[PDB]
């Protein structure tokens, strides 16, 4: 399973 | 024995269009298992193996909004790759992303990532105990800063340890029949005389799964080196592996040479001479 | 910058007359942007090419293959174009290797 992360950069 | 799912992200400002090009794949040890590329008009996260195809809608939709979510963010590291470096508009560049879990033979994680690297070198990385970063220069250093007050690495510690290690169970379970087999290499031995000037034996090793092996000659004991060649390990196509190892050995005494084969799926060793 | 390493080699054992697979194995390469061909007597052949994928150290590798039926007399290559390289690299098929 992918990760779902998340900050702008 | 241990066991790994590793997902490898590659992201390619194009830059003669309007967006650059994401292409993510999946394994599980060194199968690969699914596949998104941002090319595609549809574009979903694919299945590249049958034993994943047992999935449902849920589980490619999940992942292809994970994989939606990080090509933007890729994207955005793109553009501010540029101004970190004082970067022409003209050339074409690279971010790769290496992430996912390495688990021990009872299912403890022994090692986590999340790493990147703009144009084929580091730029920043987990470290070991998934808690710091590792910068590779100021450019990345500020990068960092901005992870550091996110707290961005408590995120990939909570899915490595969690999402991470329970899928890649799920994975071993459904695969089983291709993920754990244990399939020995199919070996023979080739002599290749060169004049009266001695002989290249040749020791192969086809078929094979999984990917580690150990190809040697020795004599009398020793490990040879001198014309000894070995290539690089290779994918067969059909999920297996071949390699071999070529050793100069004088004229008549081919016999005093003997390949040593050591692979995962061999009840013991195996030693061949050429005959 | 970086550029390519390139094997070229058949599935199973090479036995004349007999259904097998061609490969042309390519890796250790930066930037990813790479033409590769698999070459019949040198014409291009029909073969497909694996999805983009790197190692640890970052460098670049895919895998190009395509049915094959051995010899007579057919010859049989890979053709590869890469940044690094002034003047394309031409590696040839041979059985043993």
């Amino acid at each position: 399973m992918t990760a779902h992360i998340v900050v702008p950069y | 024995g241990p066991h790994s799912l590793r997902y490898f992200d590659t992201a390619v400002s194009r830059p003669d269009r309007g967006e650059p090009r994401f292409i993510e794949v999946g394994y599980v040890d060194d199968t690969q298992f699914v596949r998104f590329d941002s090319d595609a008009p549809n574009p979903r996260m694919e299945p590249r193996a049958p034993w994943i195809q047992q999935e449902g809608q849920e589980y490619w939709d999940r992942n292809t909004r994970n994989a939606m979510g990080n090509a933007q963010i890729y994207r955005g590291n793109l553009r501010t790759a540029l101004g970190y470096y004082n970067q022409s508009e003209a050339g074409s560049h690279t971010l790769q992303i290496m992430y996912g879990c390495d688990v021990g033979p009872d299912g403890l994680l022994l090692r986590g990532y999340s790493q990147d690297a703009y144009d084929g070198a580091d730029y920043i990385a987990l470290n070991e105990d998934l808690r710091s970063w590792t910068a590779a220069d100021t450019a990345a250093q500020i990068t960092k800063r901005k992870w550091e007050a996110a707290n961005v690495a408590e995120q990939w510690r909570s899915y490595l340890q969690g999402t991470c290690v329970e899928w890649l169970q799920k994975y071993l379970q459904m695969g089983k029949d291709t993920l754990q087999r244990a399939e020995p290499p199919k070996t023979h031995v080739t002599r290749h005389p060169s004049s009266d000037l001695g002989v290249t034996l040749r020791c192969w090793a086809l078929g094979f799964y999984p990917k580690e092996i150990s190809l040697t000659w020795q004599r009398e004991g020793q490990d040879q080196s001198q014309d000894m060649e070995l290539v690089e390990t290779r994918p067969s196509g059909d999920g297996t592996f071949q390699k071999w190892a070529a050793l100069v050995v004088p004229p008549g005494e081919e016999q005093s040479y003997t390949c040593h084969v050591q692979h995962e799926g061999l009840q013991e060793p195996l030693t061949l001479r050429w005959d | 910058a970086r550029p390519p390493k390139v094997q070229v080699y058949s599935r199973h054992p090479a036995e004349n007359g007999k259904p097998n697979y061609l490969n042309c194995y390519v890796s250790g390469f930066h930037p990813p942007q790479i033409e590769i061909d698999l070459l019949k007597n040198g014409e291009k052949m029909n073969a497909e090419q694996s999805d983009l994928s790197f190692s640890k150290d970052w460098s670049f590798y895919l895998l190009v293959h395509t049915e094959f039926t051995p010899n007579a007399v057919d010859q049989y290559s890979c053709r590869v174009k890469h940044v690094t390289l002034d003047k394309p690299k031409i590696v040839k098929w041979d059985r043993d290797h």
